[PDB]
């Protein structure tokens, strides 16, 4: 068998609050900061990144480069040849993390505002550290079906599962590139876990903190995993009448299996 | 003989159908080769012939039994046995043709159709597209009986092709997709009988390209987009495997991982 | 319909005491079915107590009762257990075993057993 060919796609890189990895002001001098910016729909190079086979991420022929290996320093654009090559190498993980192998630090957006300077931080699997290479500048709106065929629904600040109904906007969830799950009625709020301990009731809270408790991944086995805690989304005691969705260790019983519908 | 997985429509159940599909996936692949969280089916090149096929025995209220044969290299139906008669889709190549002869060696009457098992051909024979063929425990129950009575002379060719389309989607495609398995779960839960929506149709049409796009991806990002449809028919494109991780469960072996 | 729960084992005990409640199911595949315990004190609402998944690995407990009760399952006997240790006056009530469901009409209760002090 031939080894799979490794292509070099050209994509945008979407992250916190759906903003795009952006080379500030379209300037390409060495050291110019990379930022979050509203996603464009044109062919401007400063938001289109080439994922090359040498694990470098390039816009307009120059590399996405970390300034240093300490948590807190910013990420810039730079000549791929004249920069420290270890500072230009990046791994893109299936769980949404973009890591620099030399430093083990993670591309992050410590603020959710337009123009935020991108930095490298210690991995805590937060929303501020979630990314997705794509050309889709909008999140995917979906219904989440779970135990007994019921649908996840949001009311005020609470979340539970009720009978499915197409006209219920409170049952529509937008899956953002940063790993957060947000109610369609209020894209400023997130499916949030209070603590990293078991049987913590999940709520609907503001995405402001962009915390580890607000980042989720749909696993191949049907579970919705909170990466930092390692706990999964659980219909407590398999009883929807409790109106409690919680974090709980993975065990695979039907009260932990979900499915995103279109 | 090959491994046998059993399912019944008599008193069928969301749990029973799930356990059936899970058991099918467990024999289709070992799960040792996974790319971007998606398990890959065994590579056809190098697969010994005594591990090429998986058998699925189906039964219904009339206590009729039909045994489907699945290729483990694509989870697809290659033929079926009913009573003392075996029937096979027209094989695509000479290798697949001789491999057929290792299936149902007991049978007194084996047959090779003039047609293959792909959807284009089956619907031409069935007289209806997939969009107009309902799926559910009912259709599968009727599909089991028609497949059996074909070895008797009571099933017409269009009804035979329709039953194939039914069985392939509820077994083969449900194995490839948690999404399709879930769509079948919905039909069983409410005892509803329903044709598949556009999102299910295009997923089946894209499974080959999805396997290639995922395995030939650079860290999950595809080289070119894959167009899919929503349940209401709207069109959207996928550029990365992340959204497909809960959607796809099996893939054709295309190529070797980085090492 | 014939699916039915038979709770048993409640009694009158004094603080610090212990009791094991048992509910025996019939009419369905008991294995893999989640089973929960509830209790309704005089005047108050039915409140969740504990619940077991497919294995005894899987157990959910209300805060009121952690570290004292143990929900248990014996698939061979079609039986759910609620071991009740270090009992308190606050635990008095009728204890119901329930098979939860998607719709409330498919919820499945027994007749309950009385626990006092
Ligand atoms: C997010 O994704 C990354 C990569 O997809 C996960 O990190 C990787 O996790 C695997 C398995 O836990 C590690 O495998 C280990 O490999 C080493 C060296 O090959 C070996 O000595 C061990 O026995 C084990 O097989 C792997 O090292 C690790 N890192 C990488 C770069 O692959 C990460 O855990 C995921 N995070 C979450 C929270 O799911
Ligand atoms: C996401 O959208 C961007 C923006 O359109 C796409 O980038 C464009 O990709 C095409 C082909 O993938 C590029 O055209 C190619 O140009 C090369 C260089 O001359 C030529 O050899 C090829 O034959 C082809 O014409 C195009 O330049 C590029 N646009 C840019 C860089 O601004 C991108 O493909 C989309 N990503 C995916 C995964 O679909
Ligand atoms: C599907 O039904 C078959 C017939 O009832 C099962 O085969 C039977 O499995 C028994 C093990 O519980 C075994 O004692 C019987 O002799 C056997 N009958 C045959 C082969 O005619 C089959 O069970 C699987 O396959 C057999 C060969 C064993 O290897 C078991 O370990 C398997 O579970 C049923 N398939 C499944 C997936 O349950
Ligand atoms: O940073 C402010 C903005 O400046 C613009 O000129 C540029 O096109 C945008 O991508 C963004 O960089
Ligand atoms: O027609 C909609 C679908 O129906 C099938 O019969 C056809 O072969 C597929 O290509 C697909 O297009
Ligand atoms: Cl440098
Ligand atoms: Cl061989
Ligand atoms: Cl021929
Ligand atoms: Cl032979
Ligand atoms: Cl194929
Ligand atoms: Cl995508
Ligand atoms: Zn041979």
């Amino acid at each position: 068998a031939d080894v799979c060919m490794d292509p070099e796609p050209i994509v945008r890189i979407v992250g916190r609050n759906g903003l795009c990895v952006d080379v500030r002001d379209g300037r390409f001098h060495n050291g110019n900061a990379i930022q979050l910016w509203p996603c464009k729909s044109n062919t401007d190079a400063n938001q289109l990144w080439t994922l090359k086979r040498d694990n470098t991420i390039r816009s307009n022929g120059k590399c996405l480069t970390t300034y240093g290996y300490s948590p807190g320093v910013y990420v810039m654009i730079y000549d791929c040849n004249t920069a420290a090559t270890d500072a230009t190498r990046w791994q893109i993980w299936d769980n949404g993390t973009i890591i620099n192998p030399r430093s083990s630090l993670v591309l992050a957006a410590t603020s959710g505002n337009s123009g935020t300077t991108l930095t490298v931080q210690t991995n805590i699997y937060a929303v501020s550290q979630g990314w997705l290479p794509t050309n889709n500048t909008q999140p995917f709106v979906t219904t989440i079906v779970g135990l007994y065929g019921l649908c996840l629904q949001a009311n005020s600040g609470q979340v539970w599962i009720e009978d499915c109904s197409s006209e219920k906007a409170e049952q529509q969830w937008a899956l953002y590139a940063d790993g957060s799950i947000r109610p369609q009625q209020n894209r400023d709020n997130c499916l949030t876990s209070d603590s990293n301990i078991r049987e913590t009731v999940v709520k609907i809270l503001s995405c402001g903190p962009a915390s580890s408790g607000q980042r989720w991944m749909f696993k191949n086995d049907g579970t919705i995993l909170n990466l930092y805690s390692g706990l999964v989304l659980d219909v407590r005691a398999s009883d929807p009448s409790l109106k409690q969705i919680i974090l709980y260790p993975l065990h695979g019983d039907p009260n932990q299996i979900w499915l995103p519908l279109f | 003989q090959y491994p046998i997985i059993n399912f019944t429509t008599a008193g069928a159940t969301v749990q029973s159908y799930t356990n059936f599909i899970r058991a099918v996936r467990g024999r289709l692949t070992t799960g040792a080769d996974v790319r971007h969280e998606i398990p890959v089916l065994p590579n056809r090149v190098g697969l010994p012939i005594n591990q090429r096929f998986i058998l699925v025995e189906l039964s219904n209220h009339a206590e009729l039994s039909v045994t489907l044969a699945l290729d483990v290299t694509n989870a697809y139906v290659v033929g079926y046995r009913a009573g003392n008669s075996a029937y096979f889709f027209h094989p695509d190549n000479q290798e697949d043709a001789e491999a057929i002869t290792h299936l149902f060696t007991d049978v007194q009457n084996r047959y090779t159709f003039a047609f293959g098992g792909n959807y284009d051909r089956l619907e031409q024979l069935a007289g209806n597209l997939r969009e107009n063929i309902e799926l559910g425990n009912g259709p599968l129950e009727e599909a089991i009986s028609a497949l059996y009575y074909y070895s008797t002379g009571g099933t017409q060719l269009p009804t035979l092709a329709r039953s194939f389309i039914i069985c392939i989607q509820m077994i083969s495609e449900a194995a490839r997709f948690q999404y399709i398995e879930g769509e079948m779960r919905t039909r069983i839960r409410y005892n509803r009988r329903s044709a598949p929506d556009p999102s299910v149709i295009t997923l089946e049409n894209s499974w080959g390209r999805l396997s290639t796009a995922i395995q030939e991806s650079n860290q999950g990002a595809f080289a070119s987009p894959i167009q899919l449809q929503r349940r209401n028919g709207s069109k959207f494109s996928v550029y990365d495997v992340s959204i497909l991780i809960p959607i796809i469960a099996l893939m054709v072996y295309r190529c070797a991982p980085p090492p | 319909a014939q699916v039915q729960l038979v709770e048993s084992g409640g009694g009158l005990v004094q603080p610090g005491g212990s009791l094991r409640l048992s509910c025996v199911a019939s009419g369905f595949t008991f294995s893999s079915t989640p089973m929960n315990w509830f209790r309704q004190a005089p005047g108050k609402e039915r409140e969740f107590v504990a619940g077991v998944g497919s294995r005894n690995d899987i157990a959910y407990y209300a805060d009121s009762v952690k570290g004292r009760f143990t929900v248990s399952r014996d698939d061979a006997k079609n039986t759910v257990y609620l071991q009740m240790n270090s009992l308190k006056p606050e635990d008095t009530g009728v204890y119901y075993c329930k098979r939860p469901a998607g719709r409330i009409e498919d919820e499945l209760w027994g007749q309950g057993t009385q626990v006092t002090v």
